[PDB]
């Protein structure tokens, strides 16, 4: 499970809820999704966990 | 405007078939190979209201006065887009403000299967509990791979924003209104389509399909672009062309 792209609240613990937006459905780690019921749905994860999750995309920056 | 020549009866997810052609101002939203991805409403000969996220472009058609998109008996009408007019304010990370509106290139031919729903004033009240209808061709169940070809309506108890944020707390907007949770849920494939509740004799949009539970689950409300915050853009975007 990641988050490429969290956003926090004014607490701290900052609630960060994920804004990746997923077609379909949303990932299996996600305790509640909502969807735009569009077809194919455009679904987000309403959760707060985090503190943000592990990016999605690759890291890139070790070669040089 | 919202009177149907063909009235509806009323006894998506646990809703029921409409009587062929009692929702005339229903519009399917289909992509070029003809795939129905989103549903809308006409409020007139030559403008189809719909939801912002749909993401509708010129190559999209709308397909007026069908029931059975099985069927090829009914005279349907397959309507190009001229131009898209997505609501500038609407935030797609928080769904709100979603509505767009198409410019038809040609006008629909009203008639008993196709004609407008009422637009209300952004003064109207709909009180929380009134029951309305929601209509469309989305998902009848939640894990199905294909959507109904019948179109499908539902009878549903309107929530005030308060109640609403129970379920769904800092999500709700006031540019939204909730519907449901009552044993039915709409369901992919019904965004953009309307939400109708019957003023003084007449059906008028009340809401537009927006988003909802992942499973459309039947225990917790859908969410609507609440219509009533959205008309006058609506009603100057008109005027203006």
């Amino acid at each position: 499970p990641c988050c490429d792209q969290c956003a926090c609240t004014k607490s701290n613990p900052p609630q960060c809820r994920c804004s990746d937006m997923r077609l379909n459905s949303c990932h299996s780690a996600c305790k509640s999704c909502i969807c735009a019921l569009s077809y194919p749905a455009q679904c987000f994860c309403v959760d707060i966990t985090d503190f943000c999750y592990e990016p999605c995309k690759p890291s890139e920056d070790d070669k040089e | 405007c919202g009177v149907p020549a063909i009235q509806p009866v009323l006894s998506i997810v646990n809703g029921e078939e409409a009587v062929p052609g009692s929702w005339p101002w229903q519009v399917s939203l289909q992509d070029k190979t003809g795939f129905h991805f989103c549903g809308g409403s006409l409020i007139n000969e030559n403008w189809v209201v719909t939801a912002a996220h749909c993401g509708v472009t010129t190559s999209d058609v709308v397909v007026a006065g069908e029931f059975d998109q099985g069927s090829s008996s009914e005279k349907i009408q397959k309507l190009k887009i001229a131009k898209v007019f997505k609501n500038s304010k609407y935030n797609s990370l928080t769904i709100n403000n979603d509505i767009t509106l198409l410019k038809l290139s040609t006008a629909a031919s009203f008639s008993q299967t196709v004609s407008a729903v009422c637009l209300p004033s952004a003064s109207d009240d709909f009180a929380a509990g009134t029951t309305c209808v929601t209509t469309g061709w989305g998902l009848t169940r939640y894990t199905n791979a294909n959507t109904p070809d019948r179109l499908q309506q539902a009878s549903l108890p309107l929530l005030s924003n308060t109640n609403c944020k129970k379920y769904w707390g800092t999500k709700i907007k006031d540019a939204m209104i909730c519907a449901g949770a009552s044993g039915v849920s709409s369901c992919m494939g019904d965004s953009g389509g309307p939400l109708v509740c019957k003023k003084n004799g007449a059906w008028t949009l009340v809401g537009i399909v927006s988003w909802g539970s992942s499973t459309c689950s039947t225990s917790t409300p859908g969410v609507y672009a609440r219509v009533t915050a959205l008309v006058n853009w609506v009603q100057q975007t008109l005027a203006a062309n």
